[PDB]
């Protein structure tokens, strides 16, 4: 088993460092081989949480919100927020498949408190502003993902695949 | 038109069959529904059914039977097989005379009960005896047949 | 459709389906089931895309305009098969009818027309509705006609067994002028089919249908033999004999009555059972009221034919009109043979 | 309006103890209206439990449990493991609708620990031995709505609309 | 060689006691492995023998025999009657053909005489009545195939292909 975390992709900034070692388990899947985004674990049945950044349960489906399958241990702040569960790995919501994979992962989930005292709504936004679709990825591709830096330089294959793909509604709240 | 007379026929068989127990009451019972009908149609309604009363042995417990039978559909005549089949003829033409609105089921449910009023029930059917004989006759020609159908022959 | 797949498509479907009114009504449900697709892509990957947000929505929207509205969708390809049915139904009819000692006048993709001796009609129907539903008691020309299909020695040809087909007999004089006779058989089976309720069974429960007779007359004695009993027609793989039963019934009635097992009364005395019969509704005992007017005019004692139970409580339900038809099956069964053997004087 | 909880059935008696108050306040969404049940609710992603029956969560593409709404609270003790929501009633997923809105409504849910240590395998599971399914129309319908089973006596028209309505997911370990 | 044992399939009451070799070897054609009925035999310009079960030898391209293929013997009072023949496994048109076999097989086949003394005419049948296909799920299945009633619980998927791909051509004389 190998532990498999999840971070969202907001236009904000919530996830700089958030996990001790880049790598954590010993294979990734998750990579980048000049075609866009790969085997990327996806979170249906949650929603996307802009103010405090976090994993906010709601009871609608129609939310999607794409995001990215990193990995490693979970900051030493978690885990009595956190809650994780541990699948046979024909479980999961993959988009994007490069190849399958069978192997029992421990799959950390993120937690937030769904507000239980307000009318919460979505709306749906991909993402834009181009002073944006520059600035997630200098903190979290750089680091973890060993892949860039070292097997291509031609990032602009990924500087159009952020308007488009990792796409969660809007708040408001 | 008649049509009615055969789901009534149909509805008063099924009531003196699962009446009759032993199954000899069945054929004896068979017997009356082919001889009786003759009968009538060749002496008279009011010789025929002085035959039959004289026949079906009118006792408290008998007729108990015959008025829960008009209601329950769970009663059960006992007593002689003879009578018994006897008594079960009596409730078929009682039952039409019933259900078709000749003699009021008040009326005739009261005469049961009472031996002042057995003679007046008598008294009034011989009143009518030409509209019963004239009514009743393709219903108990529809009987007749329902027992050589479902009955077995003795 | 959610069956018209396979393998594993089937269960693509076989989800997707529902989430409608089952579901959030958009392009969200199979979304969250849609990845089953993508679980077998690298092996000679070729797809140019994975981002499927559209043939998710594509096969959503599909469903919707056909579901949302519950008609079909046609194709060429739909057209094209059905004619070509039509035409292998065409050639094994073709043969079904000089089989017999018949005489094609019209042999059409759905209908026919021909000149047959009145004692070869019934058993040529009780082929011809299974043979068009596609059901084979024999090779017709060189053509295999199995359950469902119509198979050419190796081309398993599909039937039409789910189309319904209506049938229209008469029995007419020689010195009977055609215009007539023509006239009052397109009119008889063209208002037939469009006047004639009967009882039939629909997802188990009771429905009264409005076609798929086989109406007969011979010159004032109608009768109408319904033909499935059944909606849809053949929903099983082997209710390839619900079709046409109540004429198999006929054969064994009248096959027997000449034989000398039954006697000539058989036919004179069913309007004395006639009343009872319809007039109950418990099922043994109208079995026994059948039993006993089938035994009472038995040549010998020890003939056992029995009608099935389920040919008891149909009903004909024929409405306003001056055409006179009972309103109870056995009695199409007993017209029906009044009129066939009284086609031979 | 109300602080609404839920009710799914599973094949079994395993909901029946957070139902209090049964009452709460007036009017409910989901409707029984002499044609079995309209309006009815289900939570996606959840699967039922036979030790600890409450509703696991996964992100298992395929998890869904159905089940009616009915009002009170389990039992104002816990929440230190079961999730509530408030949300403006234009989140739903009312599974046979029929009826309209109920005015912002929150939200309870039976929930379990994700518990990452043991192989989860969920089914479909349908209703079936309707041994069990009785005495529960006699517990979920009965002391329960008064206005259902009050009028009409066709307890075989409803009893179809139950065994194929409520389909769930279960770990059944 | 290799020797077989075809056992012919109609509704006959008869196929008791005529193949012989239970196990004896090491494969036998006829497969059931978690997905039905395979490596299905199929001898064409033939039919069935009713009246003590046979291939009855005709020459008609549409009449055939839908048998099954298993290693054995009949009995040890046969080569009488019996039709010896030996094909290098190859020519077989099979049916849901999984794999190949030992490139040679001797089959022993059930193979009547035409007894030509009256008309015969083809009649095609098929399998249907279910106590049929369940008397001889009991009368053979049982005997040959150990590998059904203990795997596979799935016991309608190898009750079902019967009823829609075991067919035979009858004589009904
Ligand atoms: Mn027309």
């Amino acid at each position: 088993s190998t532990q498999r975390e999840y971070v969202f992709i907001p236009i904000t900034n919530s996830i700089t460092i958030d996990v001790k070692i880049t790598i954590g388990g010993s294979d990734h899947i998750t990579n980048i081989d000049e075609r866009g985004i790969h085997n990327v674990l996806v979170i249906t049945g949650y929603a996307v949480d802009e103010k405090n950044g976090r994993l906010v349960p709601t009871l609608d489906p129609c939310d999607y919100v794409k995001g990215i399958l990193v990995a490693g241990t979970p900051q030493q702040a978690q885990s009595n927020d956190f809650l994780t569960l541990k699948l046979p790995a024909n479980k999961l919501y993959l988009i994007r498949k490069k190849g399958n994979i069978s192997d029992d992962l421990k799959i950390y989930i993120p937690y937030s408190s769904p507000d239980a005292r307000n009318s919460m709504k979505t709306k749906p936004v991909s993402i834009s502003d181009d002073t944006i679709v520059n600035n997630i990825i200098k903190e979290v591709f750089d680091k973890i993902y060993n892949i860039t830096q070292k097997e291509k330089v031609k990032i602009e294959k990924v500087k159009e695949d952020i308007k488009e793909l990792f796409s969660y509604y809007a708040l408001e709240q | 038109l008649y049509e009615e007379d055969y789901k009534l026929a149909l509805e008063a068989f099924k009531k003196v069959f699962n009446a009759l127990t032993h199954y000899g009451a069945k054929q004896a019972f068979r017997s009356r529904a082919r001889d009786l009908v003759e009968e009538i149609y060749n002496s008279g309604f009011i010789p025929t059914f002085f035959y039959i009363i004289s026949k079906a042995e009118l006792n408290s417990d008998s007729l108990d039977s015959l008025i829960s039978l008009f209601s329950s559909d769970n009663a059960i005549l006992r007593g002689s097989d003879e009578n018994v089949s006897y008594s079960a003829y009596l409730f078929i033409i009682l039952y039409y005379l019933i259900k078709r609105g000749i003699i009021e089921q008040k009326f005739l449910i009261q005469a049961l009960r009472c031996e002042k009023t057995r003679l007046d029930l008598i008294d009034k059917l011989y009143n009518l005896a030409p509209i019963i004989s004239a009514k009743i006759r393709t219903y108990l020609l529809a009987i007749k047949r329902l027992s050589e159908a479902l009955i077995e022959a003795r | 459709l959610v069956n018209a797949g396979s393998g594993s498509i089937v269960d693509y479907v076989k989800t997707v389906l529902k989430c409608i009114r089952e579901n959030l009504n958009k392009c969200s449900c199979a979304e969250k089931i849609y990845s089953n697709e993508v679980a077998k892509v690298m092996f000679r990957v070729n797809v140019e895309k994975a981002n499927v947000e559209e043939e998710v929505k594509n096969s959503l929207e599909y469903f919707e305009t056909i579901l949302n509205e519950g008609r079909i969708i046609v194709t060429p390809a739909w057209h094209v098969s059905i004619s070509s049915a039509l035409n292998r139904g065409l050639l094994v009819e073709l043969e079904l009818v000089n089989k017999h000692k018949g005489f094609v006048i019209y042999a059409g993709g759905d209908d026919l027309l021909a000149m047959l001796p009145v004692d070869e009609v019934l058993d040529f129907i009780k082929e011809s509705r299974r043979a068009f539903a596609g059901f084979g008691t024999e090779k017709l020309g060189n053509m295999c006609l199995e359950n469902g299909f119509v198979r050419i020695n190796n081309a398993y040809y599909p039937s039409l067994p789910i189309v319904g087909r209506s049938y229209s007999v008469i029995i007419a004089h020689y010195a009977d002028p055609l215009f007539f006779v023509i006239n009052d058989s397109y009119n008889l089976l063209e208002e037939g089919k469009e006047i004639i309720r009967y009882r039939v069974m629909y997802n188990g429960e009771y429905k009264d249908a409005k076609k798929d007779v086989a109406i007969f007359r011979y010159q004032g004695l109608t009768s109408v033999i319904p033909l499935s009993l059944k909606r849809p027609i053949v929903s099983s793989v082997s209710d390839f004999n619900e079709i046409a039963s109540i004429i198999d019934v006929i054969l064994e009635l009248k096959k027997r009555i000449d034989e000398g097992r039954i006697s000539v009364s058989l036919l004179y005395d069913y309007e004395k059972y006639k009343h009872l019969i319809v007039a109950s509704d418990e099922k043994y005992l109208t079995e026994f009221l059948v039993k006993d007017w089938i035994k009472r005019n038995s040549l010998r004692k020890h003939v056992e034919f029995t009608i099935d139970e389920k040919l008891y409580g149909v009903r004909l339900t024929i409405e306003n009109y001056p055409i006179k038809i009972p309103n109870d099956l056995i009695s199409n069964i007993v017209y029906t043979l009044r009129i066939i053997y009284g086609g031979e004087k």
